[PDB]
This record gives structure tokens, C-alpha cells and sequence, in this order.
């Protein structure tokens, strides 16, 4: 799913 | 990789890993410095540190597999780097879920100059 950490 | 972590975060918290958690506080983003702003920022700082312990691994691009044992996140067997990256991510997803009640929008897109002080891993 999308992206961050 | 980022695709597994983002899906992990959405499943666990209901929030899209972007935007909620890519520019949050002092550590949810890219690198980081200063003192974590709240429980959710500490989850990121601990996550960064966990990646920090895997120098010849590539967390952002190395894909791993994990399954759900009714709600539990079970990392699938892969290369030694994939297993360890998966445990750093699972820990972060659980930490975020554990601190959903204190998640604060005022920390989204937080300016860099307010991240002061020092914290070693």
C-alpha cells in the first residue's frame, strides 16, 4: 500500500 | 520493503502510511534528529534504530512476506535480512496501533528546526 516510515 | 510496511500500517491503524506517517514529528520521515515528539514519533525513532542494526541489508527495497494468523503478524521465512527487516516493521506497526489514541495532526509536516536535543539508539 503506500510507503512510508 | 516500503510496499510491505505501508500495507502493514494501513491494515493495523486504518491510516495510509502516506500521508499520516511519512512526515510526522522528528522521526517519521527520512533520517531524523532531536527528541521524539510523542509516543508515535518514538515508534519511528525505534524503527529507525532497528533498521540501523542491519547495515548490509536494504530495508526499503528488499521485499519479504508475512501472513496474518487472525490478527497476528507472522513474518514468513526468507533471507536472514528479510526476516529481520520484517520484525522491525511488524514492531513499528504494532507500536503505531498501540498509540493511535495520542496521534496528533499538529505533528504532521513538522518543521525541522524544532527537532532539537539528542537521543542515542
Amino acid at each position: 500500500a503506500l510507503v512510508y516510515k | 520493503s516500503l510496499l510491505e510496511f505501508g500495507k502493514m500500517i494501513l491494515e493495523e491503524t486504518g491510516k495510509l502510511a502516506i500521508p499520516s506517517y511519512s512526515s510526522y514529528g522528528c522521526y517519521c520521515g527520512w533520517g531524523g534528529k532531536g527528541t521524539p515528539k510523542d509516543a508515535t514519533d518514538r515508534c519511528c525513532f525505534v524503527h529507525d534504530c532497528c533498521y540501523g542494526n542491519l547495515p548490509d541489508c536494504n530495508p526499503k527495497s528488499d521485499r519479504y512476506k508475512y501472513k496474518r494468523v487472525n490478527g497476528a503478524i507472522v513474518c514468513e521465512k526468507g533471507t536472514s535480512c528479510e526476516n529481520r527487516i520484517c520484525e522491525c516493521d511488524k514492531a513499528a506497526a504494532i507500536c503505531f496501533r498501540q498509540n493511535l489514541n495520542t496521534y496528533s495532526k499538529k505533528y504532521m509536516l513538522y518543521p525541522d528546526f524544532l527537532c532539537k536535543g539528542e537521543l542515542k539508539c
